[PDB]
């Protein structure tokens, strides 16, 4: 069973095939898995159900395998085509910014989530 | 004539044939046989965009495409079970790998000077053993000379050699008592496994050739 | 090995370095840019 | 003559040894397979070529070793 | 940066792409003012 | 089938054809030493 | 002569060394199964075909070993 | 003579061949009880695997052991 | 005469280092056994007759070596 | 002579050994190719090339000690 | 005479080797000891008691070593 | 005679050092691979420290490969 | 002499044993690193631990030592 | 004469086996540095210090057993 | 003689492959203080002591097979 649930919204809140990313790389949960807590991080996301894929643009959060086999994901937002263009002309504007200053830091993760989006 | 000569032609002729028969007299749409020379030029136009990337990397993709074709088709040819082995004949893979070992060294040393000797000093160092790791550098350096050359010349002559001594015994084995020839098809399989292996290990090599006579390129055409 | 040893070593590399010099210039002029011509024709399909 | 052809069939014996390097390569490429398709159930599309890009490259080193051996032995 | 202020970047640039709704968009505004006090007394207050 | 565009960088592989041109001389009298004990 | 039915038992004896080498890599790939599947214990039937195969590569360098042994022994 | 002196000395050189299993051995029972250990529950699953690899592992071992005899006794 | 005693003597020597992987065997899974235990801190009552398995088939490899080597030396 | 003939010959196998450590080798690399792909299946495009690069350099120890062997076997 | 003492010396040498194994064993335990101790922090009590059983079993390996290379000499 | 023995079975045994160069190469490789799947971008730092890496293992082989050429041609 | 050769050859053979030891050595100590790596904290407990493992694993290569001196004396 | 320089040769091709643990060596040190800067971006100013001592170090039993060696070959 | 004189410099070749044991247990003990210090950023102050003691005995154990070597040499 998976429940994936975002501040504003309840999505999956069994499910078959999940992949999740994860710092720990990529970590696939079917069925009953090792039942860990693993910080997920900015992320682009697939959750099947039989042979159905969905796949969700996921800003990271925390993924928690239960060991009564509930798929706990929370994350902040996201469907991927809905995040996809301006979003590479707002990446030159925070080049801009890594450049100035906190803002560093800031501009460091939009340079990760540019380079996430045009992954795919 | 020479032995030599005569399946030089004939690889020769098998490469026309690639280009001239396996088409229909290029047809857009793309004929079955002419996916596979679609497919070989799309792999080795992402190799060496990839390996000598830069201003000039196409400058050199016909020379590494034909260094391509010629071992790929090479290795395949030699591995017929009755034909004579230009690359088991060491000397021409081995020449030509020293030519193009040259080659590289020559080019470096033009175009980059007598500062090519630069290219052996990899990192930051105290300087009192910086010319030290450029004398075992450029030992490993002319060690890819011939590197290069033994590991596609040690792939060829393994297999034939491998395959040749097994089938011999495996002659004298079906040659003896019936009752071993019967349980004695387990051998012919050993060799049969080693053939299939064999093939795509030549396949492999041939890969293995071009990016490395890439890589060395890539040094050689871009100071470090 | 006796097999891997001719003394016809010459010959060899006569013959051999014939076939490259005509394998570079038969892929480079004639082979290598009917695949390319193929490529171009296809994007121009695409443009139009 | 008789010291040489017993000289051949021991340095057989030493070649054989090469072969023991290439039996623990063939596992520890395969290791990794099992590993890594573990952490992604997914991954194995991809990875399942590499694998057996990577068989036969260790297995081709054990291969050096085997008609080495048979050279000492056969020939 | 905190944990959750290393998401909470992340989600913003998330916002951006332009087929978003206003909600979205209100999701990203905010308006507050931490007032720091000690003791009493009471350093500035400052928007976050 | 077949049509023609010359590639004019055969005089960028000067190098090249030089080595080639070394090598061929060398196993000339490589050969030759062959040929002998 | 003496020396040459010597030579036989010991070229076998060296041959026999080299087949250790498979057996290391055998408990590897096992290893490899275990640790796999208690990391995700549905990855089983995915898993297992690619252990049992892993298995067999494996232990095909050990096989070339032996027969070298046996061709040692017998020859 | 030299003949039976070559087989003594050749079984001992077999014997060289088990320390290779006896490290195979405890490999796969490492495995088993970081696996045991680690998901608490596959120990069901992981039991009959267990078994498999030890039998397997040994058994390479076996065939080290039978040249050894077969050198010494003949 | 000399010889073959000579003999004896070498090849119980030889015989000893099979040992030598027995040992590193028994290590292995007593490592595991720290580790898991280490991990759990509940595993422990499953987990150490698994233990107790696994010393005794590693330490019978080792055995086998040490009954080949009086063997040799006995003759 | 015959003691110089029988000792290129015991050469020839004594050098075949140093293979087995390149078959280990060119394991390792390919270890590390299918684990870096797994953790991150981005990253395989990047990591290819320096996988190839890792293999041959690691092969190219091995092919050294076999010019040893063929320069004692065919020499 | 002069062979057979000469095989018993080179007998016992060879006998050294087996001890290696019982050197890195013993390292082995020690190290997942510290390892395991790291990570719980109050694992030790019980733990202790397992890792004096695994050191001395690693030990014997080695102690068979040595006391065949003591029968050569 | 002897002398000529001695030199080519000395040459057989100095090949063997080369083995630990083999796999000293590839875990030089090996944590290149590793790292650059960690981190996806550390490589421009790393990649100057594993070519180092690489040629000061490699040296290392070349010292046994010298010594063997010493023996046997010399 | 052939005895007084073979107390020499048997002295050489005795240092193989001493190198499983060094690298055993390291192994303690390693593990030290790390788990005072880990904790910062567990370090006081564990000295200790870690200084009882280096003397042992040091031991088995004494014995090894002992044997080549052994042999050398006779 | 003969006994005593053949001994020389052969006692220097023995000493070159003793090299190869500084190789592994070498690249053990490596890899740590590697994986070390892979998991900060940021150690390294401290880290790459520390390792060209480790890899002197390491070296330095090889180099020794090298001068080994060559007083053999030479002397 | 000639035979005690080989002997003495055979046996020192032999004592020469004592030390690679001690090259790779050097490295990796640098290999710990590497990843120890990336694993903290700071626990160097203690570790970088701690480190040289690991050092010294594992080099230690190699100075002993060394000094056999050199007994042996030199006489």
């Amino acid at each position: 069973k998976l429940q994936f649930a975002l501040p504003h919204e309840t999505l999956y809140s069994e499910v078959t095939q999940v992949n999740l990313p994860a710092k720990s790389g990529r970590i696939g949960v079917l069925a009953n898995h090792v039942p860990t807590v693993e910080q997920l991080l900015p992320g682009v996301v697939e959750v099947m159900e039989g042979s159905n894929s969905k796949k969700f643009f996921i800003s990271g959060g925390f993924a928690t395998v239960q060991p009564d086999s509930q798929l706990c994901v929370t994350a902040i937002e996201a469907p991927l085509e809905s995040f996809s263009e301006n979003i590479k002309n707002l990446l030159a504007e925070a080049k801009k910014n890594v450049s100035s200053s906190r803002e560093a830091a800031e501009a460091a993760i939009q340079v990760e989530v540019l380079e996430n989006l045009q992954s795919v | 004539l020479t032995t030599f000569s005569l399946y030089t032609i004939i690889v020769l002729l098998v490469i026309t044939s690639l280009y001239t028969l396996t088409n229909n007299n290029n047809k857009i749409i793309g004929s079955r046989w002419l996916i596979s020379q679609e497919a070989i030029y799309d792999t080795i136009m992402n190799m060496t965009k990839g390996q000598i990337g830069g201003k000039n990397w196409g400058l050199y993709f016909p020379m590494i495409f034909t260094l391509f074709m010629f071992i790929f088709i090479a290795n395949l040819i030699s591995m017929i079970p009755y034909s004579f082995a230009l690359s088991a004949h060491l000397v021409f893979i081995i020449s030509l790998s020293i030519v193009i070992w040259l080659g590289n060294t020559i080019l470096g040393l033009y175009k980059h000077g007598w500062v090519f000797f630069s290219l052996f000093v990899p990192a930051g160092t105290p300087l009192p053993l910086v010319p030290l790791l450029v004398i075992i550098e450029t030992l490993s350096y002319f060690a890819r000379a011939i590197s290069l050359g033994l590991r596609l010349g040690s792939n060829i002559l393994a297999g034939h050699l491998l395959m040749v001594i097994l089938a011999g015994l495996t002659f004298n084995f079906m040659l003896i008592n019936l009752f071993t020839l019967v349980f004695g098809f387990v051998p012919l399989a050993m060799i049969l496994a080693i053939m299939m292996l064999e093939f795509a290990i030549g396949i492999i090599q041939g890969y293995v050739w071009a990016i490395l006579t890439a890589s060395y390129l890539k040094d050689a055409v871009y100071l470090h | 090995m006796p097999q891997l040893v001719p003394f016809y070593f010459m010959n060899q590399l006569t013959y051999g370095f014939l076939l490259m010099i005509t394998l570079l210039i038969l892929f480079s002029q004639f082979f290598l840019p009917m695949i390319l011509r193929l490529y171009v024709s296809r994007l121009f399909i695409s443009k139009l | 003559m008789q010291l040489v052809l017993a000289a051949k069939y021991i340095g057989a014996g030493i070649s054989t040894i090469g072969l023991l390097g290439a039996g623990i390569g063939i596992a520890i490429v395969f290791a990794a397979l099992i590993n890594g398709v573990s952490r992604n159930p997914s991954i194995k599309d991809t990875v399942f070529p590499m694998a057996i890009l990577g068989f036969a490259l260790s297995e081709a080193t054990g291969l050096f070793c085997l008609m080495v051996s048979f050279l000492l032995l056969f020939g | 940066i905190s944990y959750a202020a290393y998401l909470n970047v992340a989600a913003q640039a998330i916002r951006s792409t332009e087929l978003q709704t206003a909600s979205v968009l209100n999701r990203s505004q905010t308006d507050a003012f931490y007032t720091q006090y000690k003791n009493a007394s009471e350093p500035t207050p400052i928007t976050k | 089938m077949l049509k023609r565009f010359p590639t004019p960088i055969l005089k960028v592989y000067w190098p090249f054809f030089v080595a080639g041109a070394a090598v061929y001389y060398g196993m000339s009298k490589a050969a030759d030493l062959s040929s002998n004990t």
